[PDB]
């Protein structure tokens, strides 16, 4: 029983190596997968015979392995997702109080779940702080109602745990943007058992495995809400034109091969809007290389304009402009891991100075992060000062603390460095 | 009034006489001034050597250009000094 | 060969990685593709010149997916345009939703994002050569001290490239100090080579130039 | 010269003695400096961590960089 709690870090250890390794799988097999032909879905089974049988295993192991990363998963960044949350409420009703005094309000329930657990005993479980809820009531309850305010306060090993807490961090962890994903992930296993051919669909972790990819779909993704409106105009556009061409040149509308033939002739609208949906907005060429030119026809100077002005509108300006969007998109990053790396080289980053004060002595910025500040070094403190016992400080390990308690933030240094300050 | 009277010798010598700046001893800035070979001018003044150059300044400047600035650039005084080396056996 | 040339390629391969990989995204996807029509609208693919006739009708995956990466990727017109518009068939509106999410979801996205990967990378390499000629004309180069300070006098920074240091001019010192034989250093001289021979490379100045030096 | 004497003391713990800065009770520029414990040193320094730093900064002077950027950090 006890190297559940070993093996379970062992799976933790490994758990970015073991989805780089289950994406090896999600090739492997699915490579397999490009054999198949109907005859029913015969598999191929070039040369080896025992290809086939080989590829069995790797089902099973592949989704074993989805399976299994999420367990690490649930014990590595979970908890840390479980955990600023917490801190995110554990403040606010410290501070803000919300629940003492607002309500969230109808969105963002995922703020609002928190009314649940917050009624749990277990709650700060995470945070290492378990008396916040004490300290929370000192505050704001001597206002009103201090027990008021406690309402809303306060093998058996499968029964010791609690429920309300355990409900809530369940869903939690549904709200992830990348457990959901792994769960997923692990789901299309389980129909990679029920077909195979689902299973395919594990490749498109490489969107988010490699990281240059991920770069190339935040390349799309962040301008997507901007994006994807453009095929809404897009649609509407050539629904535009669908309402015209359904009000004149139906006529011209022969799908017939080549013609005297019954063709359909996409005069029902729901064809004749899908038909400039489709071949249409494919057109290359325009949708008048798709249906049989005009000639002669006093409806044809009127007809041409219709092409043209859908060619510009729609395939020279419209892709374009998906086109583009992509690439400001594409060229906006640039610019902004450009200005990242330019702003911590010039202002420090705590202190606000930037980088032409700390020229006065060599490399002196430079000096200006590694020892003045290099960022870190308050963290490694903010750690020190969590280990120590409070008896322990030094006036500043303290003052530190103290101001950390109560959240001013005021101490860490804002324009004054140590250089500036003397001489 | 001297180095106005003294100009014939500065006309001449200004091409290739050397300043430099340096952090000295002193540990202000003492500022020196080297002989240059004449050769040296005009070598550094026209072949491979300039685009060298600013195969050098484009190096340092969209890269490495913390403390590393002054060791990379040593670095191209030292290449640069062995390229023209390799001219002079020529 | 062409210097010009050097420049445009250059454009291409310092994003290179990041374009290739990009190509492997237009397999895998296209590849998705490919699944999705083998298990369904297989019926469609006839290669049939015109029709009832035994064209293999790319159902041997491999073919179907090479019929998908060629005339697929080429498609302009998409994936459809190469393969039989399908009409009053059950299937015909999932798939006429599968050939317009591939002709976004490839053509007009994954070319597009080759297209503007090179263009932000032509544009990146405008961007850089701007920048580094930016900062040798604001600040010095060994100094640091900035094309501001320079000001005080009548094309000063010009000055401080020229004469305060130019930048050869401590490679022509650097020269004179290896040319030299030991005895011969001033103690400037000297110094230089000492502190050049332990390699702490402090000696170049650092934002204390001359000018500001001094008044 | 004294502190040229105890080298050997300095230079094993340069990395990781820790210094930092607060704007003390003093409202001048008090430094302090805090023990390091040695795990951390390299804790920091090698794993998600290092980059999941740049996750950070990219955070910050990108978006929210007012006061929130102490109070964020
Ligand atoms: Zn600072
Ligand atoms: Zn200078």
């Amino acid at each position: 029983e006890v190297q559940r709690v070993k093996f379970l870090n062992y799976l933790s250890r490994n758990f970015y190596t073991l989805r780089f390794l289950a994406l090896f799988l999600a090739f492997a097999i699915n490579f397999i997968l490009l054999f198949y032909k109907v005859s029913v879905y015969y598999f191929l089974e070039e040369s080896t015979g025992y290809m086939e049988p080989a590829l069995w295993c790797l089902s099973l192991l592949h989704t074993l392995v989805a399976f299994l990363c999420i367990i690490g998963y649930n014990c590595l960044k979970v908890p840390l997702v479980i955990f600023k949350r917490e801190k995110e409420l554990a403040r606010k009703l410290e501070f803000d109080g919300l629940y003492i005094t607002e309500q969230p309000g109808d969105d963002d329930v995922k703020g609002q779940w928190d009314r649940l657990v917050l009624n749990t005993p277990s709650f700060p479980s995470n945070y290492w702080d378990k008396f916040v809820k004490r300290k929370v009531l000192d505050k704001h309850g001597d206002i009103f109602g201090r027990e008021r305010i406690a309402e809303l306060l306060g093998l058996t090993w499968l029964m010791s745990i609690d429920v309300k807490y355990q409900i809530w961090k369940f869903g939690v962890i549904f709200t992830d943007n990348s457990f959901l994903y792994l769960g997923w992930y692990m789901v299309m296993s389980l129909l990679g058992h029920y077909n195979n051919f689902f299973f395919a669909a594990h490749l498109l972790d490489i969107a988010m495995g490699v990281k240059t990819l991920r770069t190339i779909l935040s390349s799309v993704t962040h301008n997507g809400k901007q994006l994807v409106m453009t095929v809404g105009l897009l649609a509407v556009v050539v629904y535009l034109y669908t309402v015209v061409a359904f009000n004149f040149f139906r006529k011209f509308y022969n799908k017939s091969e080549d013609e005297d033939e019954p063709d359909m002739k996409c005069d029902d609208m729901m064809t004749c809007y899908l038909f400039h949906m489709y071949v249409g907005v494919r057109a290359g060429g325009g949708i008048g290389d798709e249906i049989e030119d005009p000639a002669g026809d006093e409806y044809e100077l009127y007809r041409v304009v219709f092409d043209i002005t859908f060619f510009f509108f729609v395939i020279v300006i419209l892709l374009a402009i998906i086109q583009g969007l992509i690439i400001d998109a594409f060229g906006e990053l640039r610019d902004q891991q450009e200005q990242v790396k330019e702003d911590m080289e010039t202002k420090c980053f705590i202190c606000g100075i930037g980088s032409d004060y700390f020229d006065t002595t060599p490399h002196g910025f430079e000096t200006h992060t590694l020892e003045e500040h290099n960022l870190a070094n308050y963290m490694f403190f903010l750690m020190y000062l969590i280990n120590k016992d409070e008896t322990e400080h030094t006036g500043q390990e303290s003052y530190v603390w103290k101001m950390y308690q109560e959240r001013c933030w005021d101490f860490f240094p804002a324009g004054d460095c140590f250089r500036k300050q003397y001489e | 009034n001297f180095l106005e009277l003294a100009e014939s010798i500065l006309e001449y010598f200004r091409p290739y006489l050397g300043r430099i700046e340096i952090m000295g001893a002193s540990r202000r800035i003492e500022r020196i001034y080297f002989e240059i070979s004449e050769t040296n001018r005009a070598q550094w003044e026209m072949p491979q050597v300039k685009e060298s150059k600013r195969q050098f300044i484009f190096d340092v400047v969209n890269e490495g250009g913390e403390a590393e600035k002054m060791e990379l650039f040593v670095s191209f005084c030292e290449d640069t000094i062995f390229e023209m080396q390799i001219a002079a056996q020529i």
